């Protein structure tokens, strides 16, 4: 799994603009990908509130890398 | 949506390791969309000479100084471990 986050998106990504997510966890800076419409990756914080409750959301997918 | 936020926020390819240890960025750079984005300071890099670079493979033979990024460059730590593409 050689692609990781450098840093985190900060604020939260409206989730209409969200297609899917992926993991990238075992990395020096762990992070949930969200990717857009406009297939753009965004590093966010396992952390956050909201980026835990769009992952367990089952309307948003999963991304097979 | 903050373009700004998002700018340099995108994963970046890394080089592995064969012992075990987190993965490192080649250097103290990365690509987003286009933009230029540097690694945050304390960010764990591989500092490769010129010909290491260019003879860098997938199989595990190069001998890699381990670093810390200090405003975008690869600081030495003198740790070497053997770092390769994949």
């Amino acid at each position: 799994p050689s692609t990781c986050c450098l840093k985190y998106y900060e604020k939260v990504l409206p989730r209409r603009l969200v297609v899917g997510y992926r993991k990238a966890l075992n990395c020096h800076l762990p992070a949930i990908i969200f990717v857009t419409k406009r297939n753009r990756e965004v590093c966010t914080n396992p952390n956050d509130d909201w980026v835990q409750e769009y992952i367990k959301d089952p309307n948003l997918p999963l991304l097979p890398t | 949506y903050d373009y700004e936020e998002a700018r340099c926020a995108c994963p970046a390819r890394h080089l592995n390791n064969t012992n075990g240890t987190v993965l490192k960025l080649l250097g103290c750079h990365y690509f987003c969309n286009g933009t230029l984005c540097t690694a945050p300071d304390g960010y764990p890099c591989y500092n490769l000479t010129a010909q290491q670079v260019r003879t860098l493979t997938t199989y595990p033979n190069t001998s890699c100084a381990v670093g810390v990024c200090m405003k975008g460059t690869c600081v030495k730590n003198g740790t070497m471990e053997q770092c390769f593409k994949t």
